[PDB]
């Protein structure tokens, strides 16, 4: 058993986490107060479900996890919500303010000042692994502690931890629901800055969870909740494999191993099916070549894309539920026929399928509906090189004007540092344009 | 806990400051003896924003009353909240300022000037984490234009990474008190240029033009105008004091609403504005035109003769919020020549379900555009009429001024209206 | 107020499109940067797709389908012919065709020269005709790969038609070009007036070196040929007078010789790649207006020449297809506040 | 399309399905950089001072 610390920067990667562990409590048999009564080794254990979560002595597993904001609001709701009893207050660290929405102020200005205490917080929960795999780290692009902070905090990990793997779940900027207009500038910073660093990051676009909440949810307006209920769906979905029994993905090495040929080209295309409201009547349950189809519909994409206009890398299905390998196949064949599945000529042309019994869990009152099985196709395309481009695009609007550059320049950042980050973007999407056109 | 220091300083400001605070002290339903009597948690969840907490319950406003002359701040004292007050933070002369920036700025306002610090030192001092100033005042006086910008260089040099936004109430020839005005109006907006985040630029004559032309006031008064200044105030204000699914701060407003550090003058707007048909209900489609409608804005500026670099725009009361995206994205999709395509999304909406007293809903406009400079043009225009003659100048260089500084002032603004001009092409 | 913008200065046919989309009051033009549109007449090359439909309330809507190059590409073509099987190898509406790469850059060089041996030994018409996207009709091989060496593209070797359909009096060669518009529906809509591209010179069979008689093109016999504009104003005849010429001369109609292939070609072609390049469930809406060329043996057999993705129109139809283009492919989407022009062929989703 | 690799335990299985076969900074490098960027803070910091003290 190896364990995996999470790490949640900023209010998107904080409320997010909050969705999370409510659902890997729900689906691990663990209550509000860290108890879990089918856990038959009180105290202790290497069962799978020990690699997010450790034991006291009283019985409680507590999650492997910082939660860092350096503003406190956001991290209050967490030591007074329903889950207070299962962190301890090391593992919530806030500070006094916040970055503003400034790449700059959040990695330099105020991040100087408290990444060494994240640090420490970081190196208790490493002492109490006996094989720590790496972390996954949740943040937003668009904010200024998500995008700034993590960036310093991505660098410092791989001095202190250099033979870690790192993987990303990272919220990508949708007007829809933000105030904030230099979230082009914090993104393209952030992910310069990261690149290196980051294993493997799967791009969650707001635009698209936001749709998926009206269309299938029938939701007119979603709020954060809405949105991170879901998130913690597909993310479920991705870390499943290391918190049961299985042989697929079963440690963060594989992720990479098995989704990025290439290492600058590792951001997987997310597919989840099916998403049914749970105010619904009553669904017809769909069946595996049913839900499997859907994973080639752009509507329920992690990130809006055509994926029929770029190559496959590498692609996996993540089945929960009432699946054998038999109906997996069957869809497959008769999905080969149907779509336009163009793999790159250095990569097998195939499929890595895993298969988890347990449907996926639905958090009481929520909006999901319970189904027998559910699926989830992680898959490197480089047609999600079309939000590079579009984010690429909104950045050389405003810094072509130099807008709001100031805000950055006057917290201690060059403006080299803007035209060094743009640069290394238009490398990423010509290394995606090499890979996927002819 | 993210507090702000309020300061209002002269006449003008300590009038419009006092309406203010009587506006927002209703909605957190705290009555003139700072004493709480509301009925929703929601009013007291930002309440530390604006109040301190005293003992006994007692929520004390943290604002610093300034003048050089006693008689506004006896008003306020004996005014519908005075006794809501600090007393402490009353801070006077009995000079008075002559409506000249120089006794304001140079020799009567600095020998007062150290002493008002110390009390904003006070108030900062005893907040968790200060977010930032606001500042209540006229351009075209003495105390509140030439006191109240030395105040705010006095106060950037002491807080340097402090927030500091001001209401300024800009002069206009239709609704003047004396002939000087451009030329206090003219050396403040140069230090505003300089010194401050965010400042909400109010014209005496679109407060005026409104309250005649809309309102169906026959002869307003100095207190109608400042009516609207405070349903302005408090809509603006609304982030800050109400709990929504958006975060503002001080710092996050200004970061996502000054794309060039000199150009922070701001169009503020509201809606409704019925005269007295007082009681009919007012759709979103209705709010969403007329906060857009130039005659809705109190800066005198067309904004159709420019181009809005940013706008924000609040909403409050229960209503569709769907209905509030539909109608924003289809005032923005039906006249996108007047926003800059260089700032993508530069339109921002935020709603808050507590409406104001006495209405169902309404909305606060807060535009960052380029026609602003055809407000300080007037101003310039005025300012030159006046200084090619040398007319008025002996009330300044009297108190120690010299020419020399009026030239630099012209051309201070002259380069402000050209900065405007080059990015609304 | 719907909106939109133009990025392709250069097209005749939405030029006329746009002209009309303003004359109705209800459609306003915007620079050809700004995002916020409905409509986009986009760009020929390098289209952004990926921007589109990602503004918040806008419903987006452009004239191009992604992935459509596939089938007006000279050498994509054949290779969309030869690997799909919905048209198959043994497609018998499209001549024998073949890729080949020149010798300084698969590649069918072998594959070509083995047919080409086995006509000739086999006393069979073994005339080829080397074009690309510049073109050379003979006889011998060797003369058609040396003519691709010297070039740098690709290129495509398919066979000539050495028994085209001649009309008379003239004896002289011709070509139909088709308009077809798809809907964000995916309807197949076919203008119901075609044209005639016709050679102004008498079909020679023993010269392939004088390609005035062999090359239909309106802008070839308008430079090159000595008799333009004598049987038909501007070597085009339209559906009516050609029609009439079927029933006086070869006692049929164009609807029974030749209309039914082609509505049977575009809907093979068009059917083939609606899966790649469909918009259903797409965060915008494309729709296209291409430009079919047929070929008409002796046996009255339709050919399909090419496909063109940006076509323009006769000078006497564009009123009639813009308007129609702005009824069934923007109205549809963008409605205002007949008896079609088209012709619209059902098919199976 | 065969399949590889197939691995079956109680909580469910996996396996490989093949279609078609194919054809840092150091940590004082760190701390330059962000006591570089609050070098150049209080150099802007004293410049607007020196201009307050004009
Ligand atoms: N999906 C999702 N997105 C969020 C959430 N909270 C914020 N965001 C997005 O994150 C971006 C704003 O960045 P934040 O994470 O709120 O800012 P931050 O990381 O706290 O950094 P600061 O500037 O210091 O506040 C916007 O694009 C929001 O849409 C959330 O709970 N769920
Ligand atoms: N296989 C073939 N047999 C007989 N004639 C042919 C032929 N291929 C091309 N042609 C002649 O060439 C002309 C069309 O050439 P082609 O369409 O390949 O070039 P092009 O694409 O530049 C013209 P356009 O795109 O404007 O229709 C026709 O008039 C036809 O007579
Ligand atoms: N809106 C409004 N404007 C005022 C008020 N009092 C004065 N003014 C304007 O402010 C300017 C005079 O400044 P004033 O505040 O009286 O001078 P000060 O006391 O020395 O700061 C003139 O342009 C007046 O029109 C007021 O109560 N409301
Ligand atoms: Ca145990
Ligand atoms: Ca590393
Ligand atoms: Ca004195
Ligand atoms: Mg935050
Ligand atoms: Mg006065
Ligand atoms: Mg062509």
């Amino acid at each position: 058993m190896r364990e995996c610390i999470s790490i949640h920067v900023g209010q998107a990667g904080v409320q997010i986490g909050n969705a999370c562990w409510e659902l890997y409590c729900l689906e691990h048999g663990i209550q509000p107060d860290g108890q879990m009564p089918s856990d038959k080794t009180i105290g202790g254990g290497d069962d799978s479900f020990n690699t997010f979560f450790s034991e006291t002595g009283a019985g409680k597993h507590v999650p492997r996890a910082v939660f860092v904001d350096l503003e406190p609001t956001v991290i209050d709701e967490v030591r007074t919500g329903t889950y207070r009893q299962l962190f301890h207050p090391e593992q919530l660290i806030t500070g006094k303010e916040d970055a503003a929405n400034n790449y700059a102020r959040g990695h330099y200005t105020i991040g100087k000042e408290i990444i060494d205490l994240v640090l420490d917080r970081i190196r208790k929960l490493a002492d109490q692994c006996t094989g720590l795999q790496g972390f996954l780290v949740f943040h937003s692009f668009g904010g200024g502690t998500g995008s700034g902070f993590t960036s310093l905090l991505m660098e410092r990990l791989s001095v202190d931890y250099g033979k870690k793997s790192k993987l990303e779940f990272s919220i990508y900027p949708a007007p829809q629901v933000s105030t904030a207009v230099v979230e082009p500038y914090n993104s393209i910073l952030t992910t310069h800055t990261t690149l290196e660093h980051s294993d493997c990051a799967f791009m969650v676009d707001n635009e698209a969870i936001y749709d998926i909440c009206r269309r299938n949810l029938d939701i007119e307006r979603p709020t954060y909740t809405n949105l991170n209920r879901l998130i913690s769906q597909i993310v479920s979905s991705i870390t499943a494999s290391l918190r049961f029994d299985g042989a697929l993905n079963v440690d963060l090495t594989e992720f990479q191993t098995n989704l990025v040929p290439y290492p600058r080209i590792h951001f997987p295309l997310a597919t989840y099916a099916p998403v049914i409201s749970a105010e619904k009547a009553y669904h017809e349950q769909l069946s595996v070549a049913e839900i499997t189809n859907a994973c080639f519909e752009p509507a329920n994409q992690m990130v809006k894309c055509d994926p029929r206009h770029g190559k496959y890398m590498a692609c996996c299905l993540l089945y929960r539920g009432d699946v054998v390998p038999k109906d997996v196949n069957a869809a497959i064949a008769t999905i080969k026929t149907k779509r336009s599945i163009q793999f790159v000529d250095w990569c097998p042309t195939g499929f890595k399928v895993g298969i988890n019994y347990q449907p996926p869990t639905v958090v009481p009152g929520g909006d999901l509906a319970k189904v027998q099985r559910a699926v989830c196709m992680l898959s490197n395309t480089t047609a999600i090189a079309e939000a590079w481009a579009r984010l690429d695009h909104k950045f050389d609007l405003m810094y072509a004007k130099r807008a709001f550059v100031h805000w950055y320049v006057g917290e201690g950042m060059e403006e080299g540092e803007f035209s060094e980050a743009r640069e290394d973007m238009a490398a990423l999407e010509k290394d995606y344009e090499e890979v996927g056109v002819d | 806990m993210r507090e702000i220091v309020h300061i209002q300083a002269g006449q003008c400001g300590n009038q419009i400051g006092a309406k203010f605070w009587e506006v927002i002290s209703d909605e957190h339903g705290i009555d003139p003896t700072g004493s709480y009597h509301g009925d929703s948690d929601l009013q007291l969840e930002r309440i530390n924003v604006y109040y301190n907490e005293a003992t006994g319950n007692k929520y004390v406003p943290r604002a610093i009353l300034v003048d050089l002359e006693p008689g506004t701040m006896d008003s306020v004292r004996s005014g519908p909240f005075g006794q809501i007050f600090r007393p402490d933070n009353f801070v006077f002369g009995q000079s008075g300022a002559g409506n000249n920036w120089a006794k304001g700025h140079y020799t009567e306002g600095a020998e007062l000037v150290d002493s008002v610090l110390d009390v904003v030192r006070k108030e900062s001092e005893s907040c968790d984490c200060l977010q930032g100033f606001q500042l209540t005042h006229s351009l075209g006086g003495g105390t509140g234009s030439g006191m109240g910008t030395l105040l705010i260089s006095k106060i950037r040099e002491e807080y340097p990474d402090r927030i500091m936004n001001t209401f300024s109430v800009m002069p206009s020839p239709k609704v003047s008190d004396t002939v000087v005005e451009p030329y206090n109006a003219t050396l403040s907006v140069h230090q505003l240029v300089e010194n401050t985040d965010e400042t909400y630029c109010i014209d005496n004559e679109a407060l005026y033009d409104i309250c005649f032309r809309t309102l169906k006031l026959t002869t307003p008064t100095y207190g109608d105008l400042n009516h609207l200044v405070s349903a302005t105030m408090s809509g603006v204000t609304t982030c800050l004091r109400f709990p929504g699914q958006l975060n503002a701060d001080l710092r996050k407003l200004a970061v996502n609403m000054v794309p060039f550090p000199r150009l922070h003058f701001f169009m503020p707007g509201f809606a409704p504005l019925t005269s007295r048909q007082q009681y009919r209900a007012l759709t979103v489609p209705e709010l969403t035109q007329q906060m857009f409608d130039s005659k809705n804005m109190m800066a005198a500026c067309d904004p159709r003769h420019g181009r809005y670099l940013t706008v924000a725009a609040i909403f409050r009361g229960r209503m569709s919020m769907k209905e509030v995206d539909e109608q924003m994205l289809n005032v923005q999709n039906k006249n996108s020549s007047y926003f800059v395509e260089w700032i993508p999304n530069n339109v921002k909406t935020a709603v808050c379900d507590i409406p104001p007293r006495g209405l169902k809903m309404s909305a606060t406009f807060i535009g960052n555009s380029t026609a602003i400079q055809e407000l300080f043009k007037r101003i310039s225009e005025q300012f030159t009429a006046m200084f090619r003659r040398k007319a008025f100048l002996h009330w300044y260089t009297g108190e120690g001024m010299d020419e020399m500084e009026f030239t630099e002032a012209e051309s201070n603004m002259n380069d402000l209206v050209s900065e405007y001009q080059q990015y609304q092409d | 107020m719907y909106t939109f913008v133009v990025r392709d200065e250069n097209s005749s046919v939405y030029a006329e499109v746009s002209r009309l989309l303003l004359a109705t009051g209800q459609w306003k033009r915007l620079r050809k940067d700004n995002p916020r549109f409905n409509l986009m007449l986009g760009e020929r090359n390098r289209l952004p797709f990926g921007r589109l439909g990602h503004e918040p309330g806008l419903v987006q809507l452009v004239n191009y389908y992604r992935g459509a190059d596939k089938l007006c590409r000279k050498a994509s073509l054949v290779k969309l012919i030869k690997t799909s099987p919905e048209l198959s190898e043994s497609c018998t509406w499209f001549p024998e065709s073949y890729v080949i790469y020149p010798t300084n850059l698969t590649d069918e060089r072998e594959v070509f020269l083995a047919a080409y041996n086995r006509r000739r030994e086999g006393r069979e018409g073994n005339v080829w005709i080397a074009k690309s996207s510049g073109i050379l009709i003979s006889s011998e091989a060797s003369e058609l790969l040396d003519f691709i060496d010297e070039q740098g593209q690709v290129h495509v070797i398919q066979k000539y038609l050495e028994k085209p359909l001649l009309l008379e009096p003239g004896h002289r060669k011709f070509d139909i070009r088709s308009w077809v518009l798809v809907d964000h529906l995916y309807n197949i809509y076919l203008y119901r007036e075609g044209v005639l591209r016709t050679s102004s010179e008498p079909y020679n069979s023993a010269n392939f070196q004088d390609k005035t008689c062999h090359l239909t093109n309106h802008c070839i016999q308008k430079e090159y040929s000595k008799n333009y504009g004598r049987y038909e104003e501007g070597n085009e005849m339209f559906f009516e007078e050609f029609n009439q010429y079927l029933m006086d001369a070869l006692n049929t109609t164009l609807e029974n010789s030749i209309l039914l292939q082609i509505k049977h070609i575009i809907r093979s072609c068009l059917m083939c790649i609606e899966p790649a390049i469909s918009t259903k469930h797409l965060h915008y809406q494309s729709f296209q207006l291409f430009g079919f060329d047929f070929m008409v043996d002796e046996e009255l057999k339709v050919w399909l020449i090419e496909v063109n993705g940006a076509p323009a129109c006769a000078q006497k139809l564009y009123a009639e297809l813009c308007q129609g283009i702005v009824d069934v492919a923007i109205s549809s989407v963008f409605p205002l506040a007949p008896t079609s022009i088209f012709i619209k062929l059902h098919h199976h989703h | 399309m065969e399949v590889i690799e197939l691995n079956k335990c109680t909580s469910g299985q996996s396996f490989e399905v093949i279609l078609k076969p194919p054809s840092d900074p150091s940590l004082e490098e760190i701390q330059k950089k962000l006591e570089a960027a609050e070098e150049r803070r209080k150099y802007q910091e004293a410049e607007l001072l020196k201009h307050l003290a004009e």
